[PDB]
RNA sequence: CAGUAACGGCGAGUGAACAGGGAAGAGCCCAGCGCCGAAUCCCCGCCCCGCGGCGGGGCGCGGGAAAUGUGGCGUACGGAAGACCCACUCCCCGGCGCCGGGGGGCCCAAGUCCUUCUGAUCGAGGCCCAGCCCGUGGACGGUGUGAGGCCGGUAGCGGCCCCCGGCGCGCCGGGCCCGGGUCUUCCCGGAGUCGGGUUGCUUGGGAAUGCAGCCCAAAGCGGGUGGUAAACUCCAUCUAAGGCUAAAUACCGGCACGAGACCGAUAGUCAACAAGUACCGUAAGGGAAAGUUGAAAAGAACUUUGAAGAGAGAGUUCAAGAGGGCGUGAAACCGUUAAGAGGUAAACGGGUGGGGUCCGCGCAGUCCGCCCGGAGGAUUCAACCCGGCGGCGGGUCCGGCCGUGCCGGCGGGGCGGAUCUCCCGCUCCCGUCGGCGGGGGACCGCCCCCCGGCCGGCGACCGGCCGCCGCCGGGCGCAUUUCCACCGCG
RNA sequence: ACGCGUCCCCCGCGAGCGCACGGGGUCGGCGGCGAUGUCGGCUACCCACCCGACCCGUCUUGAAACACGGACCAAGGAGUCUAACACGUGCGCGAGUCGGGGGCUACGAAAGCCGCCGUGGCGCAAUGAAGGUGAAGGCCGGCGCCGCCGGCCGAGGUGGGAUCCCGAGGCCUUCCAGUCCGCCGAGGGCGCACCACCGGCCCGUCUCGCCCGCCGCGCCGGGGAGGUGGAGCACGAGCGCACGU
RNA sequence: AGAGUGGCGCGGACGCUACGCCGCGACGAGUAGGAGGGCCGCUGCGGUGAGCCUUGAAGCCUAGGGCGCGGGCCCGGGUGGA
RNA sequence: GAAAGCGGGGCCUCACGAUCCUUCUGACCUUUUGGGUUUUAAGCAGGAGGUGUCAGAAAAGUUACCACAGGGAUAACUGGCU
């Protein structure tokens, strides 16, 4: 007698249920830093202030 | 040297048990023998049961199996006699002998007095030559239909008596369970202590008088 | 198997997982339990009170099924029947109560723990602890023995 | 729960094997002992072939 | 049952039984008390049969055993005699014909068809529209590789011909004069043994579980047992001091057989081979090493150097780069050719340079779209009708099929429950009130099948008629459309 | 500091182009040398030179050692089966579980089956050397105290405890009400496991006191308050299989 | 990035063995001894590869060419003969 | 001692001893194997008999006739530090 009743979670996950109880995704990425020593650098130093 | 907390133990294979290993390899072949000539026995012996003569009613016995009922070795020589069959005919047809079995209730001995015409009746005897049959011997339709019997001949199941729903009466709830279960356990012990001083003390009323 | 344990990991090293100083050695301590109250003191001692020593009366040819006593509890008392004598049992007007035999299911002395189902019950029993007595009276039911 | 037993199962119509227990210590043999220049483990008991 | 109850410098350590459930199952004979004229046995001379288990019958003024006890009835479940009842024809010892397993041998389907690689094929490719042929035979082995159909077998309640039983059923021949229920009167059993005291071994048995010696040594309402010594006691349960008996169990020796998730010639038995053999020890005893040419011997005629082994050429083989201890043929260690180098023993790590060897298949240098100009090919693109198929919903077409969905039915059932009792077995009572059983009949649960009434599904589960938009074939369409291939430092 | 419409002390969507010290590099820049003698090739074979580098195993506070085994090469060569135990981890079923002996009927000596084959094992009950005993209570009535009569709820606290539940108030596109559907939330509620503390109930033992129960009226049986011994209760987690230490 | 009641051209890279991919920081000696992972080896048994082999299997040899830190493994050449 | 009090050994820091078996003391006590009356054994608690190698075996020598496993963790020489 079955665990879990419906294996089909393709389908479960797009029923009306549970696309309206989740918050919204975030897509996008961040690449590393490379400090430019503002005493030297102009813009990057009329960024700060 | 035991390590820590474990739990003590102590082994016999300090003899030299390797040299007496048993094992069973056997097991299964062995099966096949018993379970062949097992089914040669029968086949020397057509239409008289498998089953064989038959084992009477008895009990197991200590206050643990007591309420039990199996099958045994013989029927008691109360039991034949009564019953009406000889005990150097009852083997020759199919009814169990033992020679030292008792007759001590009437409880056990009129369920084997009974048992022993279920089986007079029932059971289906030929004739000596084919040819020309007598008088106690049946008749030549039962022996057409009659044939032979697999496992215990009328065999012993466990039995039991049922009872209704009762509304109690006034005198049932006015009895004590635990406080008639003291008094009995204490008048069988002091008994032997009660009636020596009962006569210790009537033996003084004689000796003053006289 | 052979292969998921420890001794394949070790084919390559020395000392095998028993010592490089102090090594592994046929019987340090003496074999078996040695050293009982001298050098294997300790442990005895503290992970085995009471090894050493008498205490109480020898019987001999022991029978065992003389000394013979099962167990029945009340909270579950009513386990022993089918689910039909308590249900019509509890319909009645008149006021009736089914024979819970207790000798039936391998019962002889019917102890006192729990609650109890509260409606009529006569109950067979070899041995009645004090208990089991005054619960089922109070309720409203007999005590008949058996032996 | 189909491998886990059908490892346990295809173990019971397997035969029985065995390596002598005659064999190897069937020589009447001994040690020779320190001296003589070898290396202590037991030899064979006197002979010419 | 239990690693228990019991032992144990109560330390290490050892260690049952009975009950419960199974396999196997089968039960009996004398000594003694006494009845029947020893009614009993052994050996020998002679004929008829007859047997390679000397047994069958007749005939002996033939010997012997035996009253210091042979045979018949008979032994504790009691046994016997006599009297009065009930019944009385089946029970063994051998031959003659009649009715179907255990050992030997002799026999039973189908390709060596058509091409093709080989030294040789058992290999590769085919054999239609009966998917070459047989398949109760596609286990195994052999045959110049690697075969269901080339040769032996394999299969099957298959075929024949010989040897010896086993049950059933007649015809002559031999025995055997036999069985149960009530009444009276008789009558009954193992001795230097049971039993103790002591001494030593033994056991889980503790003021001694079993065995033996030496001493003492019985009883007949008597004697053993009843797990702590004894006296005084009622109960409970077996008859000791003579004897036989199949099965269920065990089997590293013997005679045959069948297998293996084993080892593969320093392994596996000491032994794959002239091994318990060569050889060692006065003797008891100790005891190895050692498998392989090739498909076939086709095992190298003749010549030539040599006294001879050793050689040079001929030759067989697919090969001698397989040449009689001859499959492949590793390392250590040698010998000779090329290169390289060389006074701090050699060898090693980092880093570069020089020279070799091979290898790149190196020596005029990358493709992939769309776009534009200038030279052409091929009957060709949109659109419209003609058939076949999918992807989908027709937000409201018609049925049928499921359900870890329910609500009915005065529907036609299968097992379950420690829920209630009319017909009859058996049994104490005198056609009769009561008591324990062998089935039917109501009632409650758990489900199979059939008709109506609500819910959900066709995404582990459909069929038709519509409406759409998608491909793919056919017609038509006759080019400033559709693509093909090439050429321009575009 | 730079339109204007009103509040004041104090006198809510303009239009495009463009350059760059701006969330890690690209030329919308160039030149030689190419067929039998040259291109390349870190890797693997020989030589040469600069720097570094004592022989391995080993016991040992210390080994390059004047501590021991090692002349070279092949082939063999050492934590293993089975009987207990325990803790962890996978899996079936769950107050249960398990046929292991016994049975029934080529691969198979396998594999499916018994249930009125669960006898039995371990588990659901402790505690005493034993005879033996053997597991909640409250709160209102019939007579300010007993001995008995009815009716109701029930496995008892306090403190900390992953999450749930109630929701003062707000979550914008001109404004003024009005909602449904969701989410954010002051503080305030039922408290799952795991503990820390307080009360209680069953066996054993110790000190104090008065009444119960009776076919057998006792050297007979049963109740009550406070210390104390335990491998105990207190709404259960065990049993069979496999792996590892 | 809320939902209502009133005043010409049919076109837009990769992905996600979820036991996979991707994303931003701090650290990385080890003898006795623990632990994980091994698409590191060696021999046997069930499954699978419409695997491979007399048009040349295994083993060996190789100043031939490639692969991973590493254990080890892939391909050129010659032998060999199932 | 009038009374507050103080006393369960020496004003405080040492003067002492386990399993088993052997003794005595305690009660209208448990047991004595099928049940019962009396001798008799066995237990439950609390003291004593003692281990001084004092966490607690029951034990004398010799080897220049000698033996095995080991030690430079250990002496007889050199060298070293002093």
């Amino acid at each position: 007698m079955h665990k879990m009743l419906n294996t089909d979670l393709s389908r479960i996950l797009k029923s009306p249920e549970i696309q309206r109880a989740l918050r919204a995704p975030r897509k996008k990425i961040h690449r590393r830093v490379l400090k430019k020593n503002p005493l030297k650098n102009l813009r990057i130093m009329l960024k700060l202030n | 040297a035991p390590s820590r907390n474990g739990m003590i133990l102590k082994p016999h294979f300090h003899k030299d048990w390797q040299r007496r290993v048993a094992t069973w390899f056997n097991q299964p072949a062995r099966k096949i023998r018993r379970r062949k000539a097992r089914q040669a026995r029968a086949r020397r012996i057509a239409p008289r049961p498998a089953a064989g003569p038959i084992r009477p009613i008895v009990r197991c016995p200590t206050v643990r199996y007591h309420t039990k009922v199996r099958a045994g070795r013989g029927f008691s020589l109360e039991e034949l006699r009564v019953a009406g069959i000889h005990k150097k005919v009852a083997r020759t047809i199919g009814i169990s002998v033992d020679p030292r079995r008792r007759n001590k209730s009437t409880e056990s001995l009129q369920a084997n007095v009974q048992r022993l015409k279920e089986y007079r009746s029932k059971l289906v005897l030929f004739p000596r030559k084919p040819s020309a049959p007598k008088k106690g011997d049946s008749s030549a339709e039962e022996l057409k239909l009659a044939t032979q019997l697999t496992g215990p001949v009328m065999p012993i199941r466990n039995v039991f008596k049922k009872e209704k729903a009762r509304v109690i009466t006034e005198e049932e709830k006015n009895f004590k369970a635990f406080a008639s279960l003291r008094m009995a356990r204490a008048n069988a012990r002091l008994f032997g202590i009660r009636a020596k001083r009962a006569k210790e003390a009537a033996e003084q009323d004689v000796e003053k008088k006289k | 198997p052979s292969r998921l344990r420890k001794t394949r990991k070790l084919r390559g090293h020395v000392s095998h997982g028993h010592g490089r100083i102090g090594k592994h050695r046929k019987h340090p301590g003496g074999r078996g339990n040695a050293g009982g109250m001298h050098h294997h003191r300790i442990n005895f001692d503290k992970y085995h009170p009471g090894y050493f020593g008498k205490v109480g009366m020898r019987h001999y040819h022991l029978k065992r099924n003389q000394s013979f006593c099962p167990t029945v509890n009340l909270d579950k008392l009513w386990t022993l029947v089918s689910e039909q004598t308590r249900v019509n049992a509890a319909k009645n007007k008149t006021g009736a109560a089914p024979i819970i035999d207790v000798v039936r299911s391998g019962y002889y002395k019917v102890l006192g723990k729990g609650k109890l189902p509260k409606q009529p019950v006569i109950v067979k029993a070899k041995f009645f602890s004090r208990r089991a007595e005054e619960k089922i009276k109070g309720v409203g039911g007999a005590c008949v023995l058996v032996a | 729960i189909v491998n886990f037993v059908h490892t346990n199962l295809r173990k019971n119509n397997r035969q029985p094997y065995a390596v002598s227990e005659l064999a190897g210590h069937q020589t009447s043999a001994e040690s020779w002992g320190t001296g003589r220049a070898v290396a202590r483990i037991p030899r064979v008991r006197g002979g010419g072939t």
